[PDB]
């Protein structure tokens, strides 16, 4: 039966939203089975809300936000949750009073101006969100869920030379996941120009051994390679250990795909160069 | 050898135990009722997060580039512009209460200059320590059981931070990973 | 406690005059005792006690209808009691003289003056104040024997005096004068005294008979020629033997002629009732199988208790009234009891009088006890005391007697005390309990009684006689066996001397139920001398208990062929020390593989300077725990214990306190070597003396500054050990060095000994007897000689730690301590004409508010699963905010 | 929740054996050491012992990047705080 | 034959400016037998 | 290896912790029952050691190197705070039972 | 002055067939003791010897001017001949016993062929008795 | 422009699966026949873009069949407008074809067309009802596409099962 509550926080742990099989398998709980649970509601309450609330249902969240007024009737955090319901039903500035007053009497507060700057963010104007984040984050320097959402909009603005900036600071505090190397490769290599593509690919290949597992990487490898050893603008020691390296690489993939029991298609592929 | 009574062992032994078990358990929870908040504002907080800004980098400085190092720390330490340019009670109780008794033996040899501190309120001075007194027995479970709860629960730093800013290197350490991974092989059949 | 286990008991001794006569009696014993005991339960009101020995020993009792009159001190003084509080109303000396005789007149009527008789003048006193009214003299007063006295009343009193076989010379005074009234001098050579035989019967008579012609020399003594005679001859009322006959008259009003019936007494068992006419005796009635008689009297009335034996067999005498003036058998009030023992007689008898007719009867049998009995058919004995522990020698204190497949009984054990925790919710009953402290008492005594007693609400559980022992003897007391081969019973012995033929006697019994056990002792043939234990168990458990013969040979009672092989074996390491007194020699004998004995040592002193006193040696029946006394800088000081080591105490002939002093001397019992022989100048004081381990106390009497004194002895040998596991006193060159000090007591003393507790781990105390009872209990490290502190300025007297605060001790001639089972508490017992009985806490008992113990606990668990639900609720809504 | 029932029993084994052996000093007082009651007190210790080193945890691997071999980038993606509701869900 | 080489084009601490003894044994001893037994005393 | 969770240490740790310091207890208890004094006793607890580092050992697997990067806790682990338990519980069962 | 004799005596028996073994000479006027003896020839040291086998007594013995006293043969005859003699007295002077003690100890048993024990090495001191206060 | 069913059925399948971010897809028939679900996310990236096109190419290249067209779906409801991205996709797909179409889902389809313009509109069923009936019958949980592909090669981008379900 524990089955769904460790699935429940689960989806809490990896921030792995899929909102129709948490409402689905919250509700029964939330109504049926509050004693079972034993004070581990308070929190069931919040994430089945945020959620129950994207699926478009907005009956159940006021079911949950009075209770928690109930038992929590002073407080700052459910302001947030009485400030997002609002900019759902498009009331924005009642939400930004909302935030207004809990950050006024009790600033270290990020939460609610982190809500402002996503007003902005749904109302298009990504220049004044920019702004926004950047003097939050002057204050209170080091935010990685902030850090790479802020790469993630100069990416949007079509801009890939200071979002480089902002993985750099997120990939020196915790340098042992593949995914924001891997993600720094695929901006730099997008970025063109010779030293980008190297260090680009240099970056691959450092995401890759960590993991030896990640594909995207190692497609990213190869496809690099190529375009050195057809690029007319290096040393031919270059064009020749990129061309070993692609190699290599295409046999490791073919190893791969033999593993996995197209193969034909991928193959001409790969001696296209 | 001394025949003894049992009312002795439960009604001396078990209450000392017990009380102080139970009271240790009462101060902890009393400490986690006490403890208050200390939030001041944000400009030392401000402060703290960059000055482990700081620290990282100067520690983990050799997994970015060469360019992006040296901007930081530059930056950090431009002219001018650089971030940092500018018991008792209830012991006393409990002797009070139990004021003279012998409780118990240890199963091996005692010297005689332990006797003083295991009896601390008999006048024998005949006996082999390994005779025990009940104040011991307290001050003696307060060590157990505070083995056992384990089981069962400014500018200066500003300038210092500076200085060991400026002698530091970016040392890349990324030269070689290349070669490394493609050496041997790839390894995975755990899909 | 101090209502819980200690207990007094007090007693006054053996009657030699009483008086009955509302709700108290009087008596007088041979211990120089007064009391006032309740004619409804044995209890006292007030002793009054003033002086063991001689000069205080009574001569007279005579009471006045509510005042007593005494006589102590041989003829000396008079005391006037009150009979009610002890309250003393006057009181005088007189001269000295013999005190022939005592008696009390009046002018007509009255009771105002007494008489005396001191042998050599007579006396008148008043009785309220005590002032005297006139004196004088006898007529020759050293050659006839002044030995009785005798009034009528009215006018005048007589004064008789006869010596052995020359003649009879009588007197008569009379009052305001002192004047020697004719004096008659009559010839009757033939009757050898005049005190127990004779008596006034009615208003003038003289009356005494010759069993010679058995006849009756009478004399009416107020005018008569030559004792007109009347032979015992007409009526077949032949004499005794070789037995003294005699007279039993009466008179109960001093004043009012005496009656003229009166008993007389020809044999053992021969009883005759007469009554005198002006010249003719009138017979009433004769009893060949009577014992004890007596007279009483109420307000007119008169009558005459009297005792037989019904079928002497299962001692069930019977009690009678009859009327002195008819003879006749009174229909009711015959009482029939009888004893408990086997040799038995009562030898005494009072008597109390109603006027509803009935009475009630006190009977002061051989072996020291009282009943009071009464008519009723229920409890016959009204209370009965036990006046034999009036004078105790030597006790002791016993301890009482006691009462896969292991899987599988371990399951049924449990079950079993499983059913019976959930069920739950005299002699012959009873055995000793856990850390006993029962400790089962005997205890023997000089007029041959044997006790037993709880040691707690000291009850009499068994009682035993042994006759054809003297006053002076000497007894010792032997445990050999406790519990112990389960077909054997424990069994204890005594040794008896006898003092007079230096014979001796083995009594040997059952401490528990009071029985002689199945065996005999050896006959003991020659006089013995001394006694050791040797605590060496045969095959059933029984110490040897040897004994010396006067030939110095040795006997032992357990003569078996395992104890003999056992001394034919270890004879060469026992050795026996014997002393004689009077010209101070003291001699040490050995044993051979044979039962012999070679003298081994000898040593004497001049009896003319020094004389022995009294004798120590340590109990063996002892143990000591610490071998060293660890000084103060981590050094050892090792001491000599030496068991077989004894002290001896000596004073001078010359009782000056200008040179008289005392000895000591210190000895060992195997060898005969003297490890310390001290004298102590200025000194004659009676010793009290101590012998422990390693220390040594005695008292005594510093004459050049008149005050009492202790002095203390330490032994200790150096800084090693030698032979540190066998001490052989055959092999220790090595003499001791001794330590010791004089401090000094501000008081007298009496009886004193050391405290005990096995395994000898808790401080040791001093028990002291003061002459006013007070017990007093002293820390012996406080007399320790390692002193700068100094020499003690009056070491304190502290009545604080005095254990009888008011339950107090009369003489205390000795003290007992004993062991517990619990190692802190010590049996305290002390004799001396009152018992009593205690405990002691010399560390403050450290091995034995209840509800506030449960009450805090469960507020504290409470507390604990409230504060909980508490702190996880403040936490979860800090998370909150 | 076997584990604990286990070292429950055994404890309980344990006790009735001091129990036993309480019991049994006092009798022979009134009167060293048998052999079942050692066996089972052995039993209840080594028995004890076994199930509190399996109940106790389980040891967690010390190199980080096992834990992220399967971490996909959508997962990671997704800022909570910076949820924003102007989408299609709205039309289902 | 690269058909899809595509090409397309305050943030704090950002610069693009390429910038470079006795006692104790003692307490231990064992009482150590007599061998001797003497017993009498003043001769009854 | 080169990257450290520095979190797992510290369980890893805390159930080691755990597990000596209670069957220290353990053995203290089950000691004081049968008492045994000096020599034995020691004896007792160093092979209860042993044996509870043996059976670690069996837990883990070829050391399992992952978790730990040397044996040596294994054997020694946290010894001097069970040796206090060990004592505590010889005197409390030697009194409880083989004194009264 | 005056002379005591001092006997001295010892047998398989444990008997008393008590021989001489010399005098002592005590002055009173000041205090002083002394001793006078003879030497032991070959029959009286064969008798001690073998007394000596059986763990035999020695016993010495003097007149009240009696008293004595008795220590081993096995303590003395390996001690090379060292014995300690004492005369205890009153205070006013009287004789009133003897003590005899031998040095070292005894029964080791280390025999040295008997030709050592030809000189008596003997101590002889009294005493008054000790006063106090 | 004649859009198949399958071709709508799956656009509308994969708009829905991960609607909080936007998507686009790549057609290969001017008659729709099929369409590709590949990305789901920023879409502001290169690389595995361009890996995607090189294998699709070769593998319609196998089986003789074009790229017909491209679409993108936004997040922001109100957003139905062409960013730098998709004009640069649709540029190189004309390039390859000259006849491409180009979709934008309104959400609340807007298909354009470039003639030397900037992909200005063109002229504007039951497959309606198709599709709505199989997203209310809530099969979209199976539907695999390039990224998860890309995460575990054992799916399969040609996604057989939902064409033969229809
Ligand atoms: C001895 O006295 C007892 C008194 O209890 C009596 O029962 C018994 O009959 C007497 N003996 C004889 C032979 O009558
Ligand atoms: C003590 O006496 C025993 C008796 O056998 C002897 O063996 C031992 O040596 C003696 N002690 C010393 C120190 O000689
Ligand atoms: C004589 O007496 C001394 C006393 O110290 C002793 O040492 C010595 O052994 C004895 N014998 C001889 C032969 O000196």
């Amino acid at each position: 039966w524990e089955e769904m509550r460790d699935k429940m926080r689960k989806w809490r742990e990896e921030n792995s939203r899929n909102s129709e099989q948490i409402v689905e398998v919250g509700e029964e709980l939330i109504n049926e089975y509050a004693s079972k649970l034993g004070d581990d509601i308070w929190i069931i309450y919040e994430q089945v809300m945020i959620a129950a609330l994207d699926y478009g249902r907005d009956d159940l969240a006021l079911f949950c936000l009075q209770e928690l007024r109930r038992q929590f009737p002073g407080s700052h955090r459910v302001k947030r949750l009485t400030g997002m319901r609002f900019e759902a039903m498009e009331r924005y500035d009642d939400a930004i009073q909302l935030y207004d007053r809990i950050l006024q009497e009790d600033p270290t507060n990020t939460a609610a101006r982190k809500r402002k700057i996503a007003i902005r963010k749904a109302q298009g104007k990504n220049v004044e969100a920019i702004r926004e984040l950047n003097e939050y984050l002057e204050q209170f320097v080091g935010d990685q869920e902030a850090w790479h959402e802020l790469a993630e909009l100069y990416i949007n603005e079509h801009d890939y030379a200071k979002a480089a900036f902002c993985l750099e600071e997120l990939m020196m505090t915790n340098p042992h996941n593949h995914l924001y190397c891997q993600q720094y490769a695929e901006v730099k290599y997008t970025q063109g120009g010779l030293e980008n593509l190297e260090l680009s690919r240099k970056y691959f290949a450092q995401a890759l051994k960590l993991n030896n597992r990640n594909m995207r990487a190692l497609f990213g490898l190869y496809m690099s390679a190529s375009h050195i050893a057809s690029n007319p603008k290096a040393s031919a020691k270059t064009k020749k250990d990129n061309m070993k390296y692609a190699s290599w690489a295409a046999s490791q993939i073919n190893r791969a795909y033999q593993f996995a029991g197209s193969l034909k298609a991928v193959e001409d592929m790969l001696e296209t160069l | 050898e001394l025949l003894l009574d049992s009312n002795i062992r439960l009604w001396v032994v078990l209450p000392i135990v017990i009380i102080t078990f139970f009271v240790g358990m009462i101060r902890h929870y009393v400490s986690i009722l006490l403890q208050s908040d200390k939030k001041l504002t944000q400009e030392q907080v401000s402060d703290s997060q960059v000055l482990i800004r700081s620290r990282v980098l100067r520690e983990n400085g050799k997994y970015i580039p060469k360019q992006s190092f040296l901007t930081r720390k530059y930056y950090f330490n431009n002219p001018e512009d650089g971030f940092f340019k500018k018991m008792i009670l209830i012991g006393g109780w409990i002797n009070m209460t139990f004021s003279g008794f012998v409780t118990t033996k240890v199963p091996f040899p005692l010297t005689l200059r332990f006797k003083p501190m295991l009896q601390q309120g008999i006048e024998l001075l005949t006996l082999d320590a390994s005779w025990v007194s009940s104040a011991s027995w307290y001050f003696l479970n307060v060590f157990g059981l505070r083995s056992i709860y384990s089981l069962i629960l400014t500018n200066k730093a500003f300038k210092t931070e500076w200085e060991a800013l400026e002698l530091t290197d970016h040392q890349w350490a990324l030269d070689d990973v290349e070669e490394e991974l493609m050496a041997k092989d790839l390894h995975f059949e755990g899909m | 406690q101090v209502g819980k286990f200690d207990w007094r008991q007090q007693y006054v001794g053996k009657v030699k005059f009483a008086s009955l006569e509302s709700k108290k009696l009087v008596v007088a014993t041979e211990k120089n005792v007064i009391a006032a005991l309740n004619s409804r339960t044995g209890e006292i009101l007030w002793r009054h006690v003033d002086k063991g020995t001689a000069e205080g020993a009574v001569d007279a009792m005579l009471l006045h209808g509510q005042d007593v009159i005494t006589v102590s001190n041989g003829g000396r003084i008079m005391r006037s009691w009150e009979t009610n509080i002890g309250g003393l109303n006057w009181e005088i000396t007189l001269d000295s003289g013999s005190f022939q005789a005592l008696g009390l007149v009046g002018l007509q009527e009255s009771v105002r003056y007494i008489a005396v008789l001191k042998k050599t003048t007579l006396a008148l006193h008043h009785l309220s104040s005590g002032h005297l009214k006139w004196v004088e003299h006898l007529p020759e007063s050293d050659s006839i024997h002044y030995q009785m006295v005798y009034s009528y009343g009215s006018g005048v009193v007589w004064a008789l005096g006869v010596v052995p076989f020359s003649h009879v010379n009588i007197v008569k005074f009379n009052v305001e004068d002192g004047e020697i009234v004719q004096q008659v001098r009559v010839s009757t050579p033939w009757l050898q005294h005049l005190s127990g035989a004779c008596g006034v019967v009615d208003e003038a008579v003289l009356v005494c008979p010759d069993p010679s012609s058995r006849s009756l020399q009478t004399l009416a003594l107020e005018t008569e020629w030559e004792l007109r005679q009347i032979p015992l001859q007409s009526l077949d009322l032949e004499f005794g033997s070789g037995f003294q006959p005699r007279v039993l008259p009466t008179q109960p009003n001093p004043v009012d002629a005496s009656r003229a019936q009166f008993f007389l007494h020809l044999s053992p068992s021969h009883y005759a009732l007469l009554q005198y006419h002006y010249g003719t005796l009138s017979l009433l009635k004769n009893f060949p199988q009577t014992a004890l008689v007596s007279f009483a009297t109420t307000g007119e009335k008169t009558v005459a208790a009297v005792m037989a034996c019904r079928n002497c067999f299962n001692q069930t005498y019977t009690i009678n009234l009859y009327l002195v003036e008819t003879g006749r058998r009174l229909l009711d009030t015959t009482i029939t009891f009888s004893l408990e023992q086997s040799g038995t007689r009562p030898e005494r008898l009072y008597i109390q009088v109603f006027l509803k007719v009935g009475y009630r009867a006190l009977v002061q049998t051989e072996d020291h006890l009282l009943l009071f009995l009464q008519q009723l058919a229920g409890k016959v004995v009204l209370w009965s005391r036990e006046e034999s522990l009036a004078e105790v020698v030597c006790l002791e204190m016993v301890d009482l007697p006691l009462t896969l497949g292991m899987f599988l009984k371990r399951l049924s054990s449990q079950l079993i005390l499983l059913q019976a925790w959930t069920s739950h919710l005299n002699i012959d009953t009873l055995a000793r309990d856990e850390f006993n402290l029962q400790k089962m008492m005997v205890m023997v005594t000089a007029s041959g009684k044997l006790f037993g007693i709880e040691s707690s609400s000291g009850t009499i559980l068994w009682k035993q006689y042994l006759p054809n022992v003297k006053p002076d003897s000497s007894f010792k007391l032997m445990v050999q066996r406790t519990t112990a081969h389960f077909p054997h019973p424990p069994q204890c012995t005594l040794l008896v001397k006898d003092k007079e033929s230096g014979m001796s006697s083995l009594y040997v019994f059952n401490p528990i139920f009071g029985k002689w056990s199945q065996v005999a002792p050896p006959v003991l043939k020659r006089p013995i001398l001394q006694s050791l234990l040797l605590p060496v168990m045969d095959q059933d458990y029984a110490k040897v208990l040897l004994l010396i013969d006067d030939e110095y040979k040795v006997t032992a009672f357990p003569a078996t062929r395992n104890v003999l092989r056992q001394l034919h074996e270890l004879a060469p390491s026992i050795f026996f020390y014997l002393v004689d007194a009077e010209q101070g020699r003291l001699c040490g004998y050995r044993l051979r593989k044979d039962l012999t004995t070679e003298l081994s040592w000898e040593l004497t002193i001049p009896p003319e300077v020094q004389r022995i006193v009294k004798v120590k040696g340590k109990r063996s029946s002892e143990h000591v725990h610490s071998q060293g006394r660890v000084m103060g800088d981590r050094s050892v000081l090792y001491k000599s214990l030496n068991p077989n080591l004894l002290a001896v105490v000596t004073e001078s002939t010359d009782a000056h306190h200008e040179r008289t002093f005392i000895g000591i001397f210190l000895i060992d019992g195997v060898t005969g070597r003297i490890i310390h022989s001290s004298v102590q100048k200025k000194a004659k004081g009676p010793v009290h003396i101590v012998h422990s381990e390693n220390w040594v106390v005695y008292q005594y009497w510093n004459t050049k500054a008149r005050r009492n004194e202790f002095t203390v002895l330490e032994l200790y040998e150096g800084t090693e050990q030698y032979n540190a596991t066998a001490f052989s006193s055959l092999d220790r060159p090595q003499l001791p060095q001794v330590l010791q000090q004089s401090y000094i007591f501000p008081s007298s003393i009496s009886a004193m000994e050391a405290t005990i507790t096995e395994r000898g781990i808790t401080s040791r105390h001093l028990l002291i007897g003061l002459p006013s009872g007070a017990i007093l209990s002293l820390p012996k490290a406080l007399l320790d000689p390692r002193r700068p502190i100094p020499y003690s300025p009056d070491v304190q007297i502290h009545a604080e730690r005095f254990i009888n605060y008011n339950q107090t001790v009369s003489r205390m001639r000795g003290i007992y301590t004993a062991p517990s089972g619990l190692e802190s508490t010590c049996l305290v017992v002390a004799y001396g004409l009152d018992i009593y009985q205690t405990r002691v806490y010399p560390s403050k008992q450290f091995d034995v508010d209840y509800v506030l113990i449960s009450s805090v606990l469960f507020g504290l668990v409470f507390a604990t699963m409230i504060t909980k639900r508490l702190a996880q609720v403040k936490l979860l809504n800090r998370a909150w905010r | 929740s076997l584990w604990k029932g286990l070292v429950g029993i055994g404890l309980f084994a344990l006790a009735h054996a001091a129990f036993s052996a309480a019991q049994h000093r006092s009798y022979m007082r009134l009167t060293s050491l048998p052999i079942d009651i050692v066996l089972q007190t052995l039993l209840a210790f080594a028995v004890t012992c076994y199930g509190i080193v399996h109940i106790a945890g389980e040891f967690k691997d010390m190199d980080a990047t096992s834990e992220l071999k399967n971490k996909t980038f959508d997962t990671l993606r997704n800022h909570p705080s910076f949820y924003v509701f102007n989408h299609r869900g709205r039309v289902l | 034959r690269f058909k899809w080489a595509i090409e397309l084009s305050y943030p704090v601490g950002y610069l693009d400016k390429q910038v470079p003894h006795a006692s104790d044994w003692l307490a231990f001893i064992e009482p150590p037998e007599r061998m001797e037994f003497s017993g009498g005393g003043l001769l009854l | 290896p080169p990257f450290i969770s520095e979190a797992a240490v510290r369980g890893n740790a805390a159930v080691l912790d755990y597990c000596r310091t209670s069957v220290s207890a353990l053995s203290g208890a089950t000691a004081g029952i049968l008492g045994l004094t000096g020599l034995y006793g020691f004896i007792f607890y160093l092979l209860a050691s042993v044996l509870l580092s043996l059976l670690l050992i069996l837990k883990a697997g070829r050391r399992w190197n992952k978790y730990f990067k040397s044996r040596r806790p294994l054997f020694t682990g946290g010894l001097i705070g069970g040796l206090f338990t060990y004592v505590l519980f010889w005197t409390f069962l030697y009194g409880m039972v083989h004194v009264y | 002055t005056v002379g005591l004799l001092l006997e001295h005596s010892f047998e398989i028996d444990d008997s008393a067939n008590f021989r001489k073994r010399g005098s002592l000479l005590w002055n009173q006027q000041d205090g002083t003791l002394s001793l006078s003896q003879r030497q032991l020839s070959e029959e009286e040291r064969g008798r001690l010897r073998d007394v000596a086998a059986l763990n035999g007594l020695y016993r010495v013995r003097i007149p009240r001017r009696y008293v004595s006293s008795f220590v081993p043969a096995c303590s003395l005859v390996e001690s090379h001949l060292s014995d300690q003699l004492t005369l205890h007295v009153d205070v006013a002077g009287n004789v009133v016993g003897v003590s005899v003690v031998t040095h070292p100890g005894g029964c080791r048993g280390h025999e040295v062929e008997d030709v050592d024990l030809e000189l008596f090495n003997t101590s002889v001191q009294l005493q008054p008795p000790t006063t106090a206060p | 422009v004649k859009l198949t069913t399958q071709a709508y059925c799956k656009m509308v399948l994969h708009g829905a699966k991960y609607p909080h971010c936007a998507v686009n897809g790549l057609l290969v028939a001017t008659l729709f026949v099929d369409c590709i679900p590949l990305f789901h996310g920023t879409l502001a990236l290169a690389p595995m873009l361009e890996v995607a096109l090189t294998l699709i190419d070769s593998w319609c290249k196998d089986h003789s069949y074009v790229i017909a067209g491209y679409y993108q779906a936004n997040e922001r409801v109100k957003d139905a407008s062409p960013n730098q991205v998709a004009e640069k996709v649709a540029s190189r797909i004309a390039e390859g074809f000259s006849d491409t179409a180009l979709i934008m889902v309104d959400n609340t389809i807007h298909v354009y067309e470039h003639h030397e313009n900037r992909w200005r509109c063109r002229d504007p069923p039951e497959a309606q009802r198709i599709s709505a009936s199989l997203l209310d019958s809530r099969s979209y949980e199976t539907l695999v596409d390039f990224d998860n592909h890309l995460d575990d090669i054992r799916n399969d981008w040609t996604n057989p099962e939902i064409n033969k379900a229809v």
